[PDB]
């Protein structure tokens, strides 16, 4: 695949130019917030059984009708592959959060799941409620400035990577719809 | 091995059922290029890799090693290893696999297992 | 032998996919997106369908007959009519690879003018490629901005609906060559037909009523001021003294 | 306009072709049930100016948010423009019950109706409350005729869906 | 539209008429006569074709001088297209035979032909007797003095009907002229 | 396609409108004169093969030329074919009089005769020959009852004008 | 489309024969029950802003999910045109009610509704009750159970009949689905 | 949707041109008048709940007769069912002040909202009666200034006139 130092290497490969003293100052501040990478990731997988479980508990809270008769999410044949699809949902973000580059989560999940949904009926303004949730929380679990969670860390500033993982979520919501 | 072929991990791919259907056996680069229709074939996209695994087996090479020198329980027997990954169940499931074989022909035979 | 036929083991058979190379996908989203190709492309004839039925009601807003719908005069020839009706599509279907990609995206031009009043108009118009193709043909046999229900009513008006017509004759040519749009027949199968066929309806352009065709030159004469005259006021005041202008000058993408 | 006749010889100056078979049934077909249909129209109008007033008074009880000052019906020369209006909506269908058609149905009363009705602010179910008393105020054993007095009533309809 | 159905309903519209019993028999002179109505016009459709077919040679029989060089008849369109001018005209006098009103007949058709009759050089002499040439088998047929096709019919009377479709062969003679 | 069920509500898609009641008299009026179609219909049927020929060779003598080798036809072969092509002229109105419009004679028949009757080859003078030998050759009393001499008989000349 | 006269004609087109006497008496059924076949649709299009309205009104009490967003209907224009698209839903099946079969019904709309419905996301569950509901209130105001809506017909039965609507809106059902 | 934006770059696309000096001057303006048109949606996020029953009560006093069983609030679960549909109207025009223009408000506002309202005997002439108590209330020192207060006003207004 390609991670966020696999890209510069092909960006410089269409020009066939050395990767020197140019675009390297760009990867030498990459490690300098190298721990904070890191120190981020571990927060999405803390509490990701709670994670998924209120993209269910406030959805539905909001929407009953997913759990009407005939519905899409009405039976339990669907809710147990439902759970099992926002879980990689999440899975296929913190790969992409990690690694800083996007393509491990277009061309290895996203690529051919805006038809998951057109072949099987599943809808999309519902999946816009179960990822709007995951928009939210996830750039107010790496601040530390949940209501529950108290991840005790080191002080400073992490907004460089609430918007790094906010990118993902409109790759991921321009692809559903 | 999983789904979701990239072009750089077709690599991976071919060789680890390269090495599945030939039953670990030593596959030259003389006999590796032998394929090169068909292993060009599986990396367009018209082959998938249930389809492949069809398309390995249906070669001269598989003909030279599990059916030249291989009797009629040692022929049925390295397909299920091949191409099902397990043995036989009872005497009822080697008689219908034999004669797949002698009534309607040998490239029915190997793509009745797929 | 105690022979015995079961289902088949190959049933769905590939009748999905016979382009054979893909981009290196999958086998199941290989599949559901095959899928989505025997859906996503019947949809493009419901919806360019379903409301150019709907613009087939504005021939009949009471719910009877005018002379709009002035289909084959004399009696044998509504079925000789018909053979270049299913030409019409046929030579839009053997168009040429560089017509074809530019008949998607000049018919996108003006389907984000008649669409930018509603967002929920716009969305369905660029997820489609035939709804638009026929939408700009479906809008305007209802209010009636061709050249069908039109007459002329000054002879300086002749002048300059024949001044534009003959570069809708420059554009169905590239060269020396004649495409398969600007064509008259087909088999031999008329004799004069093409000429036959416009001054039977040209009789129907001057005598439906008054009222019919004075607003639709304050219907036609804003539209090519809204489409085509919108950044140049010297063409505008050519098709505002003048609406056999503005009726007669046509999108680029479906040609001549 | 719309009728039983001309519904008919829509078709073929359309197609272009001739009047066989096709238009020999429809003008053969109002001989059969007219008499009571021709006795419904002098029905309505052998006592017009009393069902003039037996349909549009009764709204007035239920829908009397006009007598406030600050509305439509203020004052009594609204009344004026009230039962004028009674007089004119019922003639459009004994014109028509005479023929059996839909026409100036549609090409007097109900085109464009929605867009005055939501300038000048006509109330809808206003209307209807009153226009449906005749709907209901029926006895087909005494009053009317159940072979084409439901047919009035298979037309007073066509007000009221388009008025609502 | 209107028929002579709605002719007698917009003769009462402007001054507020509601109609009586002396205003349903302006219909019922129609309909118990209306039987003759189906009997009347079914029989020169079926004919149809050869009205006009004696109408070019027995007007050049009667008139040499169509077909002379440059004449309005002398090119093979301008007789294939003569008998298009001739055989609607008889379905629009049909369409009037149902109706009983011709202000259908000058409102498809004879709006603007008489001053492109003179655009191109279409003769107004011959025009009225070139209706004149069916004008006699068409009121002939309804009333069935025909020779070599004598009918069939419900016998009886048509001649109130004979007068009908005499006022219309002139009710589309005169705005050709 | 043409008939009087669809007569309008194939159009009444064009018009956005429900089957009214423009739409609903004019099929019982063919219903009162459904008593005379019938009484046509399985009477041809009952007399098929004896229309066949009397029609048949009264049209090989009006025009004798054809049986001259070197003309259309010349053998034994196709002129079984002529009868075998006018016994679907008089099977087509037996389709056709049930359905009360003239729905399988004007998309099955006649949609496009001279077109392959002139490349064919083929005069339809000897067509309707047959045809008009036994439009007239049926008398109105006797061989059936006597609206059904006139109920068949709009057809049978329109068959020839489809041809004209 | 089609009458259910030309539905026998689809009976005997491909054995090609003269179509005799024995074969209509269920053909000669159709002019006879030909009037109560006509004597049922008056009901529906004078009800025609009933028969909408609960179709609608019926969903939200029964079913309160998707007017809060993440639903099917939460515009007014999810109201303008969804009561919309039950008119047409109504209209296609009321040309046939008088002829008799299939003829108008699948060849004009339902050659795929399916396919409509995945492309917008269009709830099936809705649809099903959508045309399950005006069904049982169509043979309502047939068998004369309608808790306001009392007419004065003639006398009979029509409970062979009102298999034919039965058999209308389960084919709407059946291509929905 | 439908701002300074959203229409003039559609007229520089559909005239095929770049961006020149035509439309840069003519969209700085949106900047400077924000600062007070938001300063109303920094006043009722606290007052988004009491100001409808000020003002939503306030179509309620004339309109008193219309709690009978049969009309539109026929029940206090009938209130409920304006309850929800009488403060959308505020909230839509909530998130076009957010906007500057319009443009949500002409896509799922008013566009198409009265073609139900009819049938469900629903009439709006109480429904400009809800938001007319909003037409005299907002002060000029106290709430925003008279800068943005036609600017409250005139998109209050625009809630009027789309529904005449
Ligand atoms: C896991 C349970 C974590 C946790 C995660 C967070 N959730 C946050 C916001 C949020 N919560 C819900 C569900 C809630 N909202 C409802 O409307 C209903 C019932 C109908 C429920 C149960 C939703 C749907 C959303 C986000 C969508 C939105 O913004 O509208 C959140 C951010 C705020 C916060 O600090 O709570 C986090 C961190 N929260 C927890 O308590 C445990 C530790
Ligand atoms: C079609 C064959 C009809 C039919 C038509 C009838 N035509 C009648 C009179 C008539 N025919 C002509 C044309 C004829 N006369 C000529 O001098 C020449 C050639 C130079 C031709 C071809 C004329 C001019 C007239 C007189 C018309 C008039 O007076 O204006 C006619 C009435 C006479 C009669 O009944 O014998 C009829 C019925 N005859 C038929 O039965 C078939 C169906
Ligand atoms: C003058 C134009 C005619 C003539 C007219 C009369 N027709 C009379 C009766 C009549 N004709 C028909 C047949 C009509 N109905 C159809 O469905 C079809 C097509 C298949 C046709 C042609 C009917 C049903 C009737 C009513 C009684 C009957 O069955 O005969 C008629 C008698 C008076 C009356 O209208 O009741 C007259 C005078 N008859 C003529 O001889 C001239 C040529
Ligand atoms: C004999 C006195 C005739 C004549 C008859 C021939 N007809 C030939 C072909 C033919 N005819 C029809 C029309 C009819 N048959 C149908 O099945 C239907 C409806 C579906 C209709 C209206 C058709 C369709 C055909 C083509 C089928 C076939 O080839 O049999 C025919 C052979 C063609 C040829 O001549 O090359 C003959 C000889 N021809 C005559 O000369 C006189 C008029
Ligand atoms: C079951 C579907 C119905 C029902 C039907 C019956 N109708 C019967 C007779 C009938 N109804 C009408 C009126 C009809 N003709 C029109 O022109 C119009 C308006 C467009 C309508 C509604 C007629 C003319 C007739 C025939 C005799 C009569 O006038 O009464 C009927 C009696 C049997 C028969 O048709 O002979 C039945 C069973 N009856 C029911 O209970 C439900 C509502
Ligand atoms: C009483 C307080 C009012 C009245 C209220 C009613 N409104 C009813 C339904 C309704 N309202 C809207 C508009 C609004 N809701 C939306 O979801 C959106 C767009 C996002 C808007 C602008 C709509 C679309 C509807 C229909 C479906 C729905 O409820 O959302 C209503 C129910 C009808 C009934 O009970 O009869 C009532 C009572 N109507 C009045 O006349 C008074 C003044
Ligand atoms: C007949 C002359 C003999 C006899 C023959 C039987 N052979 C049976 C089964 C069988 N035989 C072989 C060997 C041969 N057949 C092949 O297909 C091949 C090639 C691979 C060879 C060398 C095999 C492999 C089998 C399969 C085992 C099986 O079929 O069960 C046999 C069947 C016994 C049974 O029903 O289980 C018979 C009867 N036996 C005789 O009695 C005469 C002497
Ligand atoms: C403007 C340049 C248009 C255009 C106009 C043409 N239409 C031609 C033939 C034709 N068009 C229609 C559809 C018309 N009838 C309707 O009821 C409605 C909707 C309310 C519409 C739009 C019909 C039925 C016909 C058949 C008449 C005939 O030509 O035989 C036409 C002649 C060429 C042809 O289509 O064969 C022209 C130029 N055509 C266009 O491509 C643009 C969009
Ligand atoms: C023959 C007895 C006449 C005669 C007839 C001619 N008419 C000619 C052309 C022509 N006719 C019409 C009217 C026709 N077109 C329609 O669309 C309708 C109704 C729907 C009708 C009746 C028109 C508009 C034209 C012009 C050509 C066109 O259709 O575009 C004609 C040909 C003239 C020529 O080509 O030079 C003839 C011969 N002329 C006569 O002298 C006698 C009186
Ligand atoms: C009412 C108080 C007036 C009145 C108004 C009428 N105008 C009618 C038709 C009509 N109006 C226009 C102008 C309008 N259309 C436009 O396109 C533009 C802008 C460019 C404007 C201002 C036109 C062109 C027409 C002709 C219709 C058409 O073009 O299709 C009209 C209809 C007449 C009718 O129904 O027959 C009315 C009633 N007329 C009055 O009596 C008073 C003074
Ligand atoms: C309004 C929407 C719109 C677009 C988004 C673009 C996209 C676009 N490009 C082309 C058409 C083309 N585009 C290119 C472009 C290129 N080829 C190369 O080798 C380069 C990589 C690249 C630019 C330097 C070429 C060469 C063609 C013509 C194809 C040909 O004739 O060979 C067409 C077909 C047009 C036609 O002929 O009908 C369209 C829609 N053009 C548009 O009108
Ligand atoms: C053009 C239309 C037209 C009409 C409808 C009648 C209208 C009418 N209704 C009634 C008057 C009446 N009519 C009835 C009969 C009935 N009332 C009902 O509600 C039952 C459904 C129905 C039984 C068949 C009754 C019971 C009265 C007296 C009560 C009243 O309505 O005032 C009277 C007084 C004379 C009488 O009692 O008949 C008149 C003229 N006349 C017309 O010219
Ligand atoms: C549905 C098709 C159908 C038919 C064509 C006849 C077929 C037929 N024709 C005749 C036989 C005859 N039928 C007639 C009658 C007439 N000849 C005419 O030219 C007049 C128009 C008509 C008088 C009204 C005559 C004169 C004969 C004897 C000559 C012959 O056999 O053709 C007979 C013997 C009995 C009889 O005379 O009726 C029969 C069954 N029957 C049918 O069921
Ligand atoms: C969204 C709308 C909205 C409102 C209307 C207010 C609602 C509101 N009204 C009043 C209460 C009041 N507010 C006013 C002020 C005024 N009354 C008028 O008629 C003038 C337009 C204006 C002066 C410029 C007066 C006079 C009262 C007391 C009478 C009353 O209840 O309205 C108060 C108490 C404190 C205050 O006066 O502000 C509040 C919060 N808040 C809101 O969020």
């Amino acid at each position: 695949m390609l991670d966020a130092f696999s890209r510069v290497v092909v960006n410089s490969d269409a020009k066939a130019a050395y990767v020197g003293g140019s675009d390297l100052q760009a990867l030498k501040s990459f490690i300098a917030d190298g721990n904070k990478r890191l120190d981020a990731v571990n927060s999405i997988v803390s509490n990701a059984s709670c994670m998924v479980s209120d993209a269910v508990s406030g959805m539905i809270c909001e929407n009953p009708g997913l759990i009407s008769p005939g519905g899409n999410c009405y039976t339990n044949r669907r809710m147990a592959a439902c759970l099992r699809d926002g879980e990689i949902i999440l899975r296929y973000v913190s790969y992409a959060l990690l690694a800083g580059d996007a393509s491990v989560l277009e061309d290895r999940c996203l690529n051919g799941l805006k038809e998951t949904y057109i072949a099987l009926g599943v809808p999309t303004n519902s999946s816009i409620r179960a990822v709007s949730i995951m928009k939210a929380q996830a750039v107010a679990f790496i601040t530390n400035t949940a209501t529950e969670r108290k991840m005790s860390f080191a002080a400073g500033d992490c907004t460089s990577l609430a918007s790094e993982v906010a990118s993902y979520f409109d790759r991921v919501g321009a692809a559903i719809s | 091995a999983p789904a979701k072929m990239s072009l750089e991990d077709r690599q991976l791919l071919v060789l680890q059922a390269i090495k599945q259907v030939f039953g670990n056996a030593y596959v030259m680069e003389e006999e590796r290029a032998s394929f090169a229709k068909q292993e060009s074939m599986f990396l367009s996209g018209e082959l998938s890799v249930r389809e492949f695994v069809r398309e390995l087996a249906l070669s001269d090479t598989y003909r030279r090693r599990f059916f030249e020198p291989c009797g009629p329980y040692r022929f049925v027997e390295l397909n299920m290893k091949h191409l099902l990954g397990r043995g036989p169940i009872s005497q009822a499931e080697v008689s219908q696999h034999v004669q797949c074989y002698v009534n309607n022909g040998y490239e029915a035979e190997i793509s009745s297992y797929v | 032998t105690g022979y015995d036929s079961k289902s088949s083991p190959n049933f769905p058979n590939r009748a999905a996919t016979r382009e054979r190379r893909t981009v290196s996908f999958n086998a199941r989203v290989a599949r559901n997106k095959s899928q989505a190709k025997k859906i996503l492309e019947k949809a493009d004839e419901f919806f360019a369908r379903s409301v150019t039925m709907q613009y087939k009601a504005f021939a009949c807003p009471n719910g009877v007959y005018d002379i709009q719908c002035t289909e084959g005069t004399v009696k044998g020839a509504a079925y000789e009519k018909r053979a270049m009706a299913v030409s019409a599509a046929f030579r839009a279907k053997q168009a040429s690879p560089a017509a074809k990609a530019r008949a998607l995206f000049e018919n996108r031009r003006h389907a984000i003018i008649a669409s930018h009043e509603c967002q929920h108009e716009e969305d369905l118009f660029v997820r489609f490629p035939k709804l638009s193709a026929a939408y700009m043909m479906g809008k305007t046999e209802a209010m009636r901005t061709c050249s069908r229900y039109v007459v002329p009513d000054s002879l300086e008006e002749e002048y300059m609906a024949a001044s534009v017509d003959r570069q809708m004759k420059e554009r169905a040519c590239p060269g020396g060559v004649y495409a398969s749009s600007c064509v008259e027949g087909n088999a031999k199968g008329q004799a004069e037909q093409a000429r036959v066929a416009a001054l039977a309806t040209a009789f129907r352009s001057a005598q439906k009523s008054a009222s019919k065709t004075t607003a639709e030159r304050y219907s036609s004469a804003a539209y090519g001021r809204d489409h085509f005259a919108h950044g140049c006021s010297y063409e505008e005041s050519v098709f505002n003294t003048y609406p056999a202008t503005a009726a007669a000058m046509r999108s680029k993408s479906y040609n001549y | 306009m719309k009728s039983v006749i001309t519904t008919v010889v829509s078709a073929a100056d359309a197609a272009g072709r001739f009047p066989s078979n096709s238009d020999l049934e429809s003008i053969q077909g109002n001989i059969q049930r007219s008499a009571a249909r021709l006795e419904a129209a002098e029905k309505l109008a052998g006592n017009h100016e009393a069902v003039v007033k037996e349909a549009g008074d009764a709204c007035f009880a239920k829908y009397a948010y006009l007598k406030n000052p600050g509305e439509a019906g203020e004052n009594q020369e609204k009344i004026n423009k009230c039962y004028r209006d009674v007089d004119h909506y019922m003639r459009l269908v004994n014109y028509c019950l005479v023929v059996g058609g839909t026409g100036p149905l549609d090409e007097w009363g109900i085109a464009g109706a929605r867009e005055v009705y939501r300038t000048l602010n006509l109330p809808t179910s206003a209307y209807v409350a009153s226009i449906a008393y005749t709907r209901d105020r029926l006895c087909v054993p005494r009053d009317m005729s159940a072979q084409a007095g439901v047919e009035f009533s298979a037309y007073l309809d066509y007000l009221i869906n388009a008025l609502s």
